[PDB]
């Protein structure tokens, strides 16, 4: 009856310190549809996160594009926080170049 | 162009 | 070559919280071109690419007073479904429906499809003859004899192999510089020890489209697909997609190890190995 979203976290394009880029994590696989996404720079959640229109897959399953526009350092650190029904606690995945 | 067709369960 | 065009509803019902939530979104191939959103400030069908923003007023109209209809008849098909499967009115519940066509090369039906799901399992479905349906359980049957009684099957048909495939030909045309564009994938390999005796390859292919593609790992001429971790095709946000298969091979044996590439913008399928 429920399905847990599956979640990567990736750059638009491959990540070059001081240059800028895109931010994304996609969740899919989910069911039902509600679902919180956060985009987390140094543990702390970005604001203004945009996110594609809601759609799903061949077996009816949602996925969700959240993006931001950002520029990667070395220091720097960004993950993606997912909560779902299926999901006592937020998951919180790091993004990995 | 969307379907015009009405399905009514 | 071939192309499709395919609708997507999905109606959320959410008690306590006023009406259900109706969203459709419109694809061609794996390009969205129009949403609809019911929890809009001012709901209408708007466009999502630049080649359907030609389209005048009476297109928008019309497709915005047509999803407002869908929209009602979606949360009455809740409301039905409510009573279909014994079911109280206090819990959320999904509809969903996909559907549209396919057309070949020289812009024929290649086939149809409407599929309805409720809470995520098969609903019902339009069969590939496109005059019968498919019915998942006896609640879907119900609405299966209704369907029948109304010869609902033939109206669709008639969509399906009339305005269906006509509107998909000209956004085809009007959108020919991306539609009708494959961008091959931009390929490569990585090399990562996890010990002193294995490393993980990991396959990279980017900036590809459309997104169906096929990447594998062969060890001495041989698939690898129960070694292999495939992870799913995801879209990159400028069109494109990405995707990546990793194996891990015992050190020194990496050159034993080959990953083949096959998509639609490549003339040939690649073959690639670790490069040190």
């Amino acid at each position: 009856i429920q399905r847990t979203p599956k979640i990567q976290v990736y750059s638009r394009h491959p990540a070059e310190n001081g240059k800028s880029n895109f931010l994304n994590c996609y969740v899919s696989g989910f069911h039902p549809s509600d679902i919180e996404v956060d985009l987390l720079k140094n543990g702390e959640r970005i604001e203004k996160v945009e996110h594609s229109d809601l759609s799903f897959s061949k077996d009816w399953s949602f996925y969700l594009l959240y993006y931001t526009e950002f520029t990667p350092t070395e220091k720097d650190e960004y993950a993606c926080r997912v909560n779902h029904v299926t999901l006592s606690q937020p998951k919180i995945v790091k993004w990995d170049r | 162009l969307s379907s015009p067709v009405t399905k009514s369960w | 070559g071939s192309h499709s065009m395919r609708y997507f509803y999905t109606a959320m019902s959410r008690p306590g919280r006023g009406e259900p939530r109706f969203i459709a979104v419109g694809y061609v191939d794996d390009t969205q071109f129009v949403r609809f959103d019911s929890d809009a400030a001012s709901p209408r069908m708007a466009p999502r690419a630049p080649w359907i923003e030609q389209e005048g007023p009476e297109y928008w109209d019309g497709e915005t007073r047509n999803m407002k209809a869908s929209a009602q008849t979606y949360r009455e098909n809740l409301r039905i479904a409510l009573r279909y499967y014994n079911q109280s009115e206090a819990g959320s519940h999904i509809i969903q429906v996909m559907y549209g066509c396919d057309v070949g090369p020289d812009g024929r039906l290649l086939r149809g499809h409407d599929q309805s799901a409720y809470d995520g399992k098969d609903y019902i479905a339009l069969n590939e003859d496109l005059s019968s349906w498919t019915a998942a359980d006896t609640a879907a049957q119900i609405t299966q004899r209704k369907w029948e009684a109304a010869r609902v099957a033939e109206q669709l048909r008639a969509y399906l192999e009339g305005l269906c495939v006509e509107w998909l030909r000209r956004y085809l045309e009007n959108g020919k510089e991306t539609l009708q564009r494959a961008d091959p994938p931009k390929t490569h390999v990585t090399h990562h020890p996890i010990s002193d005796h294995e490393a993980t390859l990991r396959c990279w292919a980017l900036g590809f489209y459309p997104a169906e593609i096929t990447l594998t790992w062969q060890r001495d001429g041989e698939d690898q697909t129960q070694d292999t971790e495939l992870v799913e095709t995801r879209p990159a946000g400028d069109r494109t997609f990405q995707k990546w298969a990793a194996v891990v091979v015992p050190s020194g044996e990496e050159q034993r190890y080959t990953c083949h590439v096959q998509h639609e913008g490549l003339p040939k399928p690649l073959t690639l190995r670790w490069e040190p």
